[PDB]
């Protein structure tokens, strides 16, 4: 048949599957790095980790948050961990 | 080769910020006058009215020429009654009932509210008033009486020149006053005024004097908090349990606050000397032969970064001392915390620092911007 | 006006119209043309289908519009 | 005591025209007396002396030789002023007798007469006065705050000669980015050399020189009134990169010094921020393209960028895009190795992905209405799930601007092959049926889901490629601008479209698209309700054509039906067969669920 198909170049862009869109502590987009680790250049280490409150945060702010206090910034509710993203 | 670039100033434009952001038209002092002057026209003749009523409607309802339109329609006796320009609505004297004289018909003048007086007790009210510095608010002699003096009713009973130009001032300053998209420049005899296309509580700087104050009060930027906390916190700062332990808990707590903002403030009022000590470092680098003036020109954008976020966070203390505690406060006062930190991490790398590298300078400068602009979004 | 109202097979029918006139007339005008008739004739411009009751102004048809004859279902 | 002194003035005053008497003499006046005497006496005597002859003598010779003669005269008494100090004077002796003396010549000899000089120096900055010039600066420097006017003036003829020389040769500088480029290394390499040869590299005039240039590049007069530098800048740095044929004859070396150029005229633009756009939006072509002339090259630039001092998020950026590409592909050849065994409608050597950051590059959860073919929509979900099996909580929004490949052509007179993009390849996959037949524009806009505004650019750039002289579509009316195309315009396949080679390889993506605009949803709801009333229809005229037909030969005679009007999908086929089995429009077979019945 006329115009058939040889080569094919794919291209895909993944984001995480959260909402909101904002980590609420520094404000900084999802999709993005945090601040420390954007300057330190310890890139693809910084993930996003999920509550049973079904809030989404940076792994290394909520770190930062439950070395300050164990509760959740956006309900005050106990934080506990529903999954890491990877 | 040549083709090719021919389309790349769209292409690129991917995607396009400023929270503080504001536009303000530059105006001198004649300029403001001829602005007030259309206006007051155009309203007189969209009303059928002479000019001073017009002036006298403008003044009340703060030159909103829409807002004048609606009231108009939907009822035009009561609008000039709450102009005070007709008494509510719910022969001659010849007797001043103020100096008890009898005097000619001529000599009585009389407002709208038909309370008669003699010329000369006339031109005594209006004489005491402007020099008072009472400009808009000559009103009746008669007690209780709302009703106002038009400016065709003074103007006669001013004899001299400086009186009929000490009313003039006073009624143009009244009228940038009321006026809701004018402002007077709050500096020492600046003949200037600030017009915007609405009110608003954000930054002005009058290109004349470099004065900045914030725009709905004149007072100093007060960048995150109101117009009304600000003041009361300096008002403050000029002068279970039992309630006297409450009362060393809040003044424990207030000292907490008071002790940062003093800090920052004096951090901010000695920049001069942190800028003329930076020009100095950069002149001992450049005399000797290593690098250019243009090498070391990113120091300056330091230092002047610097000044601005401790300027933010100076007044965002107040902010968070009058909040309600609850999971909002918590956050903002951690976000200020790491402000704060990063802060004395690029103050430490630029002014007590020996070796200069622009990379990790320039990161430091992007991260305290995040911050800053963090800390600045939630509010405006 | 002449506008151009297109059938499933690619068979083409041109017509022309008035700004004023009523998609009524426009299915006469087809039936006119072809040997289908009205209760059969299902028309849709930019995936709308027309009611009876309309102006073919009053569906922003311009001059060179192509319009889609669809079969119904069940009367055929 | 004073009887000495005296006469030696009239030996000083005949030398002066034309030794130990006056050495004994001083030494005891030194020793008589513990400088506190000579620094009374004998000190002033000799400065009133020096003062009174240099101010009788200097200006006639000014009047008379003019100030080009006068500073080399000058210049030739200060030298042989301060041989007679160092011969005749006390300065072993830790006295200030020659800096004073130095101090008040200086002043008798120089400030006496500088703005006469500074005139001159006005004037002879132009026409290459460099031998006096550096005579000029020697004398004003001995001077305390003598040099600024010097400066000043030096700064503002850069500036008027930079300006005027700009305006001069605007013809053909807006419009290319090479001449831009070779006339502002010429002015700086021209200044350099000026303030090197007349002041040998001064701290001071190099920081004139900087500031002055700083003005100089950033003036607004290229379009006769915006910012447009960066963009030619980037442009250059792009052909530099790139793998254009101005960069094929050139070396590495060569390449880096010209980056190495254009970095030092860099540091002087004002805003970097659009540089830095414009740098990221050719570097993401380049890299989705692959036609980089050297990859280490593109590093170490990335590296001398953060060096120069661009902002600190677009290098990270660039950083985080190179990391991306290293990081997609190992992930293609770890798919492609997975892929090896079940072979697909394609195989898995000619199949390549890259999946990238959202933040890094374009981020716009935007999306983009096009029919992709049955080869590429079995290819999405596989992708899809063998990523959804090592990374957890991560979406997958697919590009379809960015996305391309190549396709063969076959004629009746030799079979080619394209590099073409997403949209380009839904539009020429229309003929695949009807494949002599002409198809309208509105056809088109059908057939393919494509909006008005990216279906004419996309057909303009398909009839009207500029360097190509026989193209594959062709049209009746005539027209000079996608804009004027009409809804009755008629395109076909040239058959006789030929390279006259019978093979041949040739490229229709230049400068692939990074943006588009926001496809409206209703256009597409009506292309959508359209296609289903039309395969409805398809399939209800088929049933009453014939009652009782299996499933395999629905979608051919479906095929068949839907040529001249677009081409169905699978899954609105079988959509559309639930929804008209389920109102009893046709029935379903009871003994084998999968021939229909209609009744
Ligand atoms: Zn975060
Ligand atoms: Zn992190
Ligand atoms: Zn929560
Ligand atoms: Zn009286
Ligand atoms: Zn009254
Ligand atoms: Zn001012
Ligand atoms: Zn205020």
């Amino acid at each position: 048949k006329m115009f058939s198909l040889k080569k094919w170049n794919a291209v895909a862009m993944w984001s995480w599957d959260v909402e909101c869109d904002t980590c609420a502590i520094c404000r900084v987009q999802v999709m993005d790095a945090c601040l420390r680790c954007q300057a330190e250049n310890k890139q693809e280490d910084c993930v996003v980790v999920w509550g049973e409150c079904n809030h989404s945060f940076h792994n290394c702010c909520m770190s930062l948050w439950v070395k300050q206090n164990n509760r959740c910034p956006l309900c005050q509710q106990d934080w506990v961990v529903q999954r890491i993203g990877k | 080769i040549e083709d090719y670039y021919v389309g790349v100033a769209s292409d690129v434009e991917q995607q396009g910020f400023d929270p503080e952001e504001y536009q303000f038209t530059c105006l001198t002092y004649k300029e403001s006058e001829g602005a007030l002057n259309e206006h007051m026209t155009s309203l007189a003749s969209v009303l059928k009215v002479s000019h001073s009523v017009a002036k006298l409607i403008l003044v009340n309802f703060h030159w909103q020429v829409s807002e004048i339109l609606d009231r108009y329609k939907s009822n035009s006796a009561q609008l000039l009654v709450e102009a005070r320009v007709q008494p509510n609505p719910s022969h001659p004297p010849h007797h001043c009932a103020v100096c008890m004289q009898f005097v000619r018909k001529e000599n009585l003048l009389s407002l709208a509210c038909q309370h008669q007086f003699c010329r000369s007790c006339w031109e005594q009210h209006c004489s005491v008033l402007v020099k008072d510095g009472v400009g808009v608010g000559v009103s009746c002699m008669a007690q209780d009486c709302p009703l106002r003096t038009p400016e065709d009713f003074v103007f006669p009973l001013l004899p001299n020149e400086e009186l009929r130009e000490k009313y003039r001032r006073y009624l143009f300053r009244d009228y940038v006053e009321s006026h809701y998209q004018l402002q007077l420049c709050p500096g020492a005899d600046c003949p200037m005024v600030i017009r915007v296309q609405e009110p608003r509580a954000r930054r002005v700087q009058c290109n004349r004097c470099n004065e900045v104050f914030c725009f709905k009060c004149r007072q100093m930027y007060h960048a995150p908090t109101d117009c009304a906390t600000i003041r009361k916190w300096l008002t403050k700062c000029a002068d279970n349990q039992s309630q006297q332990a409450q009362a060393r808990e809040a003044l424990k707590k207030y000292l907490f606050y008071f002790e940062r903002w003093e800090n920052h403030n004096k951090s901010l009022q000695a920049a001069a000397q942190t800028y003329q000590r930076i020009h100095e470092k950069i002149q001992e680098r450049v005399m000797n032969n290593l690098g250019t003036w243009i090498d070391w020109q990113y120091l300056q954008n330091a230092a002047k970064l610097l000044a601005k976020c401790r300027y933010t966070l100076q007044y965002t203390y107040p902010y968070a001392y009058y909040m309600e505690s609850g999971p909002r406060k918590k956050l903002f006062e951690y976000q200020q915390a790491q402000l704060e930190a990063e802060i004395a991490n690029l103050s430490w790398k630029v002014e007590r620092a020996d070796s200069y590298d622009r990379g990790d300078l320039e990161n430091q400068m992007h991260i305290a911007e995040q911050r800053r602009r963090t800390l600045l979004k939630d509010f405006h | 006006m002449l506008i151009k109202v297109k059938t499933l097979t690619g068979k083409e029918i041109e017509i022309d119209i008035e700004p004023t006139d009523k998609v009524e007339r426009i299915k006469e005008r087809v039936e006119e043309k072809e040997g289908i008739p009205p209760q059969q004739q299902r028309l849709i411009y930019s995936g709308k289908q027309m009611n009876d009751e309309k102006t073919a102004a009053d569906y922003k048809i311009l001059g060179g519009s192509v319009l889609h004859l669809v079969l119904a279902l069940r009367g055929g | 005591k004073n009887r000495l002194q005296d006469s030696a003035m009239k030996l000083v005053h005949a030398e002066r025209l034309g030794s130990q008497l006056v050495i004994g003499v001083r030494e005891s006046y030194v020793n008589l007396c513990k400088l506190q005497i000579y620094r009374d006496n004998f000190e002033k005597a000799y400065l009133d002396s020096t003062e009174r002859f240099y101010r009788t003598q200097a200006p006639s010779y000014l009047q008379q030789n003019g100030v080009q003669n006068y500073m080399k005269y000058a210049d030739a008494k200060l030298k042989e002023e301060e041989k007679r100090a160092l011969r005749y004077l006390e300065t072993r002796r830790e006295c200030n007798s020659v800096e004073a003396l130095m101090e008040c010549c200086v002043n008798a000899l120089v400030t006496s007469f500088k703005e006469t000089i500074l005139a001159e120096c006005q004037g002879m900055i132009k026409r290459n006065e460099t031998e006096k010039l550096h005579l000029m600066f020697s004398l004003m420097d001995k001077v305390p705050n003598g040099i600024e006017p010097m400066l000043k003036d030096l700064e503002e003829h850069i500036i008027s000669a930079g300006l005027a020389d700009m305006v001069a040769a605007a013809e053909t500088i807006t419009t290319d980015s090479e001449k831009y480029v070779e006339q502002l290394l010429t002015l700086f390499n021209r200044f350099s050399k000026l303030v090197k040869e007349a002041f040998q590299d001064d701290p001071r005039f190099l920081t004139a020189r900087d500031k002055a240039y700083k003005a100089v590049v950033n003036d607004a007069t290229i379009f006769k009134l915006e910012s447009k530098c960066p963009e030619l800048l980037a442009n250059y740095c792009d052909m530099l990169l790139r793998k254009t044929p101005l960069s094929k004859k050139l070396t590495s070396e060569e390449i880096e010094a010209k980056l190495k150029e254009v970095l030092l005229v860099l540091k002087y633009v004002q805003n970097k921020d659009v540089f830095m756009r414009y740098h990221k939006a050719h570097l993401t072509r380049r890299l989705i393209l692959d036609i980089s002339a050297d990859s280490e090259i593109e590093e170490n630039m990335v590296e001398w960028l953060r060096e120069v001092g661009m902002p600190a998020d677009y290098v990270n950026k660039l950083a985080r895009m190179f990391q991306d590409i290293k990081v997609s592909e190992d992930l293609n050849q770890a798919f492609k190795e997975m892929h090896k065994n079940n072979k697909l409608a394609l195989p898995a050597d000619s199949v390549n992905i890259k999946i990238l950051n959202a933040g890094a590059w374009s981020r716009s959860s935007e999306k983009v209405f096009v029919s992709l073919p049955t080869e590429l929509e079995d290819l999405i979900p596989e992708v899809e799930e063998f990523y959804k099996k090592n990374h957890s909580g991560r979406k997958l929004h697919w590009h379809h601007l960015m996305s391309n490949g190549i396709i063969t052509f076959k004629n009746e007179v030799g079979q080619y092959d394209l590099e073409v993009t997403t949209f380009q390849l839904a539009v020429l996959f229309a003929w695949n049926q009807r494949p002599r037949e002409k198809i309208s524009f509105e056809n088109l806009k059908l057939a393919t889901e494509l909006p008005d505004a990216e279906l004419r650019r996309t057909l303009w750039s398909l009839v009207a490629f500029p360097k190509l002289k026989r193209q594959v579509l062709l049209y009746e009316p005539q027209v000079n601008s996608p804009k004027d195309f009409t809804e009755g315009t008629l395109f076909s396949v040239n058959q006789e479209f030929s390279l006259v080679q019978k093979r041949g390889k040739i490229n229709l993506i230049g400068r692939l698209q990074l943006t588009t605009e926001r496809m409206r949803e209703e256009e597409n709801e009506g292309i959508v309700q359209l296609r289903i009333l039309r395969t409805q229809e398809a399939i209800i005229q088929i049933m009453k054509m014939r009652k009782k037909i299996s499933n395999a030969q629905l979608q051919t005679e479906l095929v068949e039906i839907l040529k001249n009007m677009f081409l169905p999908q699978k899954k609105m086929i079988k959509e559309q067969i639930e929804w008209l089995i389920e109102h009893k429009y046709i029935r379903r077979d009871e003994s084998d669920i999968n021939t229909f019945i209609y009744m």
